[PDB]
């Protein structure tokens, strides 16, 4: 139901960037700003148009994509046993 | 997503971020439909 | 010949007929788009 | 379109008023008793007989039975004239029951409609015949 | 929405003419409560007790004890929460106080057991488990069929066809037996067949093929499809509870060969039709009493046995109900007493779905709890479950 | 033969028509008053309004008629009973009279007054059970209510007919004799 395109993409970077509220004048404080409102704005726009249901797994998914840019170590493995590890093999008569 | 609870700021989003070539798609799950809300919509900001 | 939806079937006469060219988005590309782009919005002269 | 009309549900409308009240318009001493008789009967033939899919055992036979109950105790009072006192009341809609129903019924199920009708009506009898011409 | 504010908008024109304020007495509280019960919230309503839910939802909120000060609206939860009615008296009050509720709800803040949203929650657990599973991907069978094939029907056997007796519970189990048996010899006919042309000298045919077809697929074919499909089961659910049926009907023919047919316990949820049996021992008692057929009514305690009913929400105990946050639980035995002449009502389905009502049932009232709270919690009686 | 249009002398046909049911259905009204207003009433000036006055008319009389006196009552208990003795006079009237041997129109006209009666009663019977305050009170709004107002000069806009917040003009449409439905709860 929700198909996304690049050029809506550079639409919320057009609508981010430009008019982005509040526009510190500080090349250090308005990256991290621009990145903050990015992320929101990204999951706004994106939750406009999906349901409720999906709703919480696109924010976990942003929240992954926010672990893996920050410095902070992603736990791959405990992520892989969340997601895959569920439907683990287990042993017999276990 | 506190935003997301709240009703929607339609004439916002059709004043800034909706380009004029873009459509505007107003999908409902069935017992629901938003042509009302658009009428409404139109009525505050008394365009034909 | 040229199409805009990537989601499409086609036949296998035509497929057989005509050579595909598949622009898709790339990640580096797409890093190297934004990096121009957040250039020109911070430091616009620098970028030009 | 939905919102442009007043939605109402009519899910089992009441058999009961609406056969006393039109026996009693159709003139019937017994009109209560007979109204208290007919709409159980047509509910308990409605699936005591086998599930044939002709059958049908609803509002429009209900009404059907008695407006002919009507046309025949009118026919049996003209009778009479030609030969309004009592008249047998049950011994009408009982042959208004077997005129409607008799002919849609498998060879399996008019025994067990007739003992429906003996259940019900214990002066029942049966009515068959005339139409020697 | 808009039909209710309008009604309720015409009601205060038609009682006040540019009045500053009305008395709650005045307020039209029934002709509202009624009008929008029958014909603007109660018009798309088809179950009774559907209607008496919103009856009794109506009847407790828009009474308001006459506009009395800290209404309780609803409880929170059922113990230690409450939800005060506020006493503004302007829309930016009411918002107000909208936003001043907690974002965070539960089930029971509608007068529903706390245990229905566990089920809906371990779901959508799942699906976003799955959902997951998605984006991370994206970043012969004849023998077997066959195995499965001799696998079932070793649990059906034979069943007798069945003579002559007037008896208003015998011909109804008669023809019970009646279409059972019919439907058994189809399904063994084509189970023959199907054995024939997998391990034999024998062609496929169309009505066979397409029956491989649905079979490896898991529905239920729709020439099996006699009786009701709750929800579109699968064919290894549904062989089970076919061979039940079967096991019981066995019975009923042993027991009516050997009246002995009214001592036997039958189970609601094996029976083809449920409600004709309650019509026929309803008539049954009628030609016992020499009565009328609609003037016995029912009084249901916990001279006709029936087993397998299952609860919603709520236990027995000597005929009382006890609301209980369990899902379920099972009635041994329940017998059921026909008698011409605050009381709860209980609904009896035939399976989970509630699709079809078949009858119901009054009960006996607990002491502490209120009917309303009986009918907001939704107490009811399975049968095929 | 002063040949008009066709469409012209029929729409004045269907207009007379209208206005001719309205004024037969004022002059139907004053007779049910002066024959209903007494308890007991004549059968042998009974059959004779029958006879005189249109199925839909004398039904359409009867229901204003006893909306009115049930309206007289609530303006004022006692006189709701009188109401109810009424009705049941009328309703034995009724059935004396079908049982006696009759033509197939009068019996149609005769059958639907008696299904009209008999909704009147049941109407009646429950207001009574209920307890009432005036005209006002939604126990009697919610039924069917007709209202006659002879003063006015437009006679096809005189009757109005009234629900719940609901005001409704008699199209005056001739309906014949057609067939009458029973008023059950679901029907109401």
């Amino acid at each position: 139901l929700y198909q996304y395109s690049l050029q809506f993409f550079l639409d919320i970077y057009h609508n981010v960037l430009y008019e982005n509220p509040n526009l510190v004048t500080d090349h250090t404080q308005r990256l991290s700003i621009i990145t903050k409102d990015l992320f929101q704005v990204a999951f706004n726009r994106v939750a406009r148009g999906m349901l409720h249901q999906d709703h919480i797994t696109f924010a976990m998914l942003l929240a992954r994509i926010k672990l893996k840019g920050t410095g902070e170590p992603t736990y791959d493995a405990e992520f892989q046993h969340f997601l895959r590890g569920n439907e683990i093999v287990l042993s017999a008569g276990s | 997503m506190s935003i997301m609870e709240q009703p929607l700021d339609l004439t916002h989003i059709v004043g800034t971020e909706v380009k004029p070539n873009t459509p505007v798609l107003m999908c409902s799950v069935p017992g629901y439909d938003a042509s009302g809300h658009v009428e409404d919509l139109a009525a505050e900001q008394n365009t034909q | 010949l040229s199409t805009r939806d990537p989601t499409v079937e086609f036949p296998p006469d035509l497929c057989s007929r005509v050579t595909f060219v598949n622009f898709t988005v790339t990640r580096s590309s797409l890093q190297s788009q934004c990096l121009n782009e957040v250039l020109k919005a911070e430091r616009p002269d620098v970028d030009e | 379109l939905k919102k442009l009309f007043r939605s109402l549900a009519m899910t089992k409308p009441d058999r009961q008023l609406i056969a006393q009240v039109m026996l009693y318009s159709q003139g019937f001493r017994t009109a209560e008793v007979l109204a208290n008789k007919i709409v159980p009967f047509f509910k308990l033939c409605d699936e005591q007989l086998s599930s044939q899919s002709h059958y049908d055992f609803g509002l429009r036979a209900l009404k059907s039975v008695l407006v002919s109950a009507g046309n025949v105790k009118r026919e049996r009072i003209q009778k009479i004239k030609r030969e309004a006192e009592n008249l047998p009341e049950q011994e009408i809609l009982i042959q208004s029951v077997c005129e409607t129903m008799v002919p849609k019924l498998v060879a399996e199920d008019i025994p067990l409609l007739f003992s429906l009708l003996s259940d019900v009506f214990p002066g029942v009898q049966y009515h068959r015949g005339e139409m020697t011409a | 929405l808009r039909s209710a504010c309008d009604t309720v908008d015409t009601w205060l024109d038609d009682t006040a003419k540019g009045r500053q304020n009305i008395s709650p007495d005045k307020i039209p509280w029934s002709a509202l409560k009624t009008l929008m019960a029958q014909s603007i919230y109660g018009g798309r309503v088809d179950n009774e007790f559907d209607q008496r839910l919103l009856n009794t939802f109506l009847e407790r909120l828009f009474t308001t004890r006459s506009f009395d000060s800290e209404f309780k609206l609803a409880c929170k939860v059922d113990g230690h929460k409450d939800i005060q009615m506020p006493d503004g008296i302007r829309r930016e009050e009411f918002v107000q106080w909208v936003e001043l509720l907690p974002d965070t709800q539960t089930p029971s803040w509608l007068g529903l057991p706390n245990n229905a949203e566990r089920v809906l929650l371990t779901t959508q657990g799942v699906d976003m488990i799955s959902k997951m599973l998605k984006m991370q991907m994206l970043e012969t069978l004849h023998t077997t069929a066959s195995n499965w094939l001799h696998l079932i029907p070793q649990t059906l056997s034979h069943l007798k066809r069945t003579e002559n007796i007037k008896d208003p519970l015998f011909r109804f189990f008669e023809r019970e037996v009646k279409m059972g048996a019919k439907l058994l010899q189809d399904v063994r006919q084509d189970l023959a067949d199907v054995v024939q042309v997998c391990e034999g000298k024998k062609k496929q045919t169309n009505y066979l093929r397409t029956l491989i077809n649905e079979l490896v697929k898991g529905i239920l074919p729709r020439s099996w499809s006699h009786y009701t499909v709750p929800a579109g089961m699968t064919v290894i659910q549904w062989v089970s509870d076919f061979s039940e049926r079967i096991k019981q009907l066995q019975n009923i023919s042993l027991a009516a060969a050997s009246k002995e047919l009214k001592n036997i316990h039958v189970c609601l949820g094996g029976l083809f039709v449920p409600e004709a049996y309650i019509t026929a021992t309803r008539q049954y008692v009628a030609q016992a009493n020499s009565w009328s057929l609609e003037e016995l009514c029912l009084e249901v305690n916990v001279s006709f046995g029936v087993t397998g009913l299952k609860l919603q929400g709520a236990t027995c105990n000597n005929n009382k109900l006890s609301l209980s946050n369990a899902i379920s639980t099972a009635l041994p035995l329940t017998q059921l007493r026909w008698v011409k002449q605050s009381v709860v009502t209980l609904p009896v389905y035939l399976n989970f779905t509630r699709a079809d009502l078949i009858f119901t049932v009054d009960f006996e009232i607990a002491t502490k709890e209120d009917p309303r709270s009986f009918y907001e919690r939704g107490v009811a009686v399975l049968c095929t479950e | 033969t002063e040949h008009p249009k066709i469409n012209e002398w029929l729409t004045l046909v269907e207009k007379e028509m209208r206005v001719t049911l309205a004024k037969l259905l004022a002059e139907s009204v004053t007779e049910v008053e002066i024959f209903g207003k007494a308890t007991s009433i004549d059968p042998n000036t009974y059959i004779t309004w029958i006879d005189k006055y249109q199925a839909q008319l004398v039904v359409l009389s009867a229901q204003i008629a006893w909306s009115e006196n049930v309206e007289t009552a609530l303006s004022s208990a006692a006189p709701l009973h009188s109401v109810l003795s009424n009705v049941e006079v009328t309703l034995n009237v009724l059935a004396d009279s079908v049982l006696m041997e009759q033509p197939p129109l009068r019996r149609r006209k005769l059958e639907h007054l008696i299904t009209e009666l008999v909704h009147q009663r049941d109407v009646t019977r429950s207001l009574i059970k209920s307890k009432i305050d005036n005209a006002k009170s939604f126990e009697w709004l919610s039924q069917m209510r007709f209202y006659f107002d002879p003063k006015q000069t437009d006679v096809l806009q005189q009757l109005s007919i009234q629900m719940a917040n609901a005001k409704f003009n008699y199209g005056f449409e001739y309906l014949g004799v057609q067939d009458k439905l029973v008023q059950t709860p679901l029907t109401d």
